[PDB]
């Protein structure tokens, strides 16, 4: 019922601006505040009551509110404003307080960069236990956010998926895993899998075959 | 000036009860402008309001949730206790506890100005067991190629990978785990080497993991097909 963009870009330097929506129920009549976190860490406030800063906040941030939406501003922005922007307000129909979905900040500089893509077969040390698990490793690709499709000959796979979320290598680029889990028999049962990693509308995938030869 | 810390289990399993504590420093629950917050945050998802206790024990707990959660508190000793019930493996997440100050008569104008650094809980069934590790091996004409060892199905975390007892370092990307539904975690490790040395030299993946005193090698031979 608070509602933000999932993500927000900006160049160094520059104002950006991250929104959020609500209704008369909440925003409308309540005090937003403001908090942000780093990667890995602990939320900070940055805004209360709508519009207030506590001391040792910059005063780069700011916040604002009009009608039924609040905004916070961040002016000057630097490298390590990178966070997840989240808004509170309580909310009387609702009896309880509600936070935003919160805004991945970006902080535009490192070039578009796209996906390494290693996939692996079940060994046969696991085809023994009559599990197969295929690996798809996906690394060094800029943003840090990927789509993972698995493909079974021709067709769609859907079950037994199970994708990470995209992390930070030591090089600033990131990384992701997927994992298809299947049994032997099912391995076996097609000529064809494939892993398909799409990356800012671009496509790369890997193709592996249970006839290795 | 003021900290918080959470203390409780980093694990519970399914329909158990969840008791986390939250200590702190640096002001008084005493405080008529004060109060005590629980927020929870799953692994890449928003912040979550679980429940507030309030220096005159007002308390302000999530409607969602009214039915599994109660909260007290031990002033004279900064303490404050949450209880969550019959845990279910959607509650994996951080649970942080914060200080919460507000304008005394004021419209719910209460901000979370103080924050404890939030203990991960994980909500699984599992009992600690040490992972199955398996070779993963290519499709060799390109100039390097990536050998790897998949770590799967342990508990907890951590576990260490290394390659050659630590003798080879470069070309080693080591990929976060996943949490699998079935509760056990999956890792897996790969080295990128020369194709030109892999019938000169040896690949071999050390996987450690300490709650199980578990201690796997692992040799990664390449699958060579007929010319
Ligand atoms: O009621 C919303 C209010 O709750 C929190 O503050 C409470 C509130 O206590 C009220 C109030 O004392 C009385 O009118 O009825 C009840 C017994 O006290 C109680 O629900 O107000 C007082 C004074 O402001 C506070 O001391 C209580 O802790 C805060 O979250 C407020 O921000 C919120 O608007
Ligand atoms: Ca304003
Ligand atoms: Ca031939």
């Amino acid at each position: 019922v608070l509602t933000q963009p999932p993500s927000v870009s900006g160049a160094p330097g520059q104002r950006v601006t991250i929104s959020c929506a609500g209704t008369k129920s909440n925003i409308g009549d309540c005090s937003v505040s403001w908090y942000q976190q780093l990667p890995g860490a602990t939320p900070r406030l940055l805004i209360y009551q709508n519009n207030n800063r506590p001391s040792g906040v910059s005063d780069r941030f700011s916040g604002s509110k009009s009608g039924t939406s609040a905004s916070l501003a961040i002016t000057g922005l630097q490298t390590e404003d990178e966070a997840d922007y989240f808004c509170l307000s309580y909310d009387t129909s609702f009896s309880g307080w509600r936070f935003g979905g919160g805004t991945r900040l970006t902080v535009l500089g490192q070039p578009k960069a796209s996906p390494t893509v290693t996939l692996f077969p079940p060994s046969s040390e696991e085809l023994q236990a009559n599990k197969a698990t295929l690996v798809c490793l996906i690394s060094d690709f800029y943003p840090g956010v990927v789509k993972v499709a698995w493909k079974a000959d021709g067709s769609a796979v859907n079950a037994g998926v199970e994708t990470t979320t995209p992390s930070k290598q030591s090089n600033n680029k990131y990384a992701a895993s997927s994992y298809l889990s299947l049994t032997s028999d099912q391995w076996k049962s097609h000529k064809s899998y494939s892993c398909q990693v799409t990356h800012e509308g671009s496509t790369v995938e890997k193709t592996v075959a249970p006839a290795e030869c | 000036q003021v900290t918080l810390k959470e203390f409780g289990p980093a694990l519970v399993k399914p329909t158990q009860p969840l008791t986390l504590t939250c200590s702190f420093s640096g002001f008084s629950l005493r405080s008529s402008d004060t109060a005590v917050v629980w927020i929870r945050q799953p692994p890449g998802k928003a912040l979550e309001w679980l429940a507030a206790i309030y220096w005159d024990d007002v308390e302000h707990i999530n409607p969602s949730l009214k039915s599994r959660l109660s909260i007290s508190k031990d002033s004279p000793n900064s303490l404050v206790v949450l209880t969550m019930a019959n845990m279910d493996p959607v509650d994996t997440a951080t649970y942080y506890c914060g200080r919460v100050r507000f304008v005394s008569g004021g419209y719910y104008t209460d901000r979370i100005d103080s924050w404890g650094p939030g203990l991960l809980v994980t909500v699984s069934s599992a009992s600690t067991k040490g992972p199955s590790v398996f070779p993963l091996a290519p499709s060799t004409s390109e100039s390097t190629a990536a050998l790897g060892c998949l770590v799967k199905d342990y508990f907890p975390e951590p576990v260490t990978v290394s390659w050659n007892s630590g003798s080879l370092t470069s070309g080693v990307h080591t990929f976060p785990a996943v949490l699998q539904s079935s509760g056990l975690y999956s890792l897996s490790s790969v080295v990128t080497v020369p194709s030109s040395s892999l019938g000169t030299q040896t690949y071999v993946c050390n996987v450690n993991h300490k709650p199980s005193n578990t201690k796997v090698d692992k040799r990664v031979e390449i699958k060579t097909c007929g010319g």
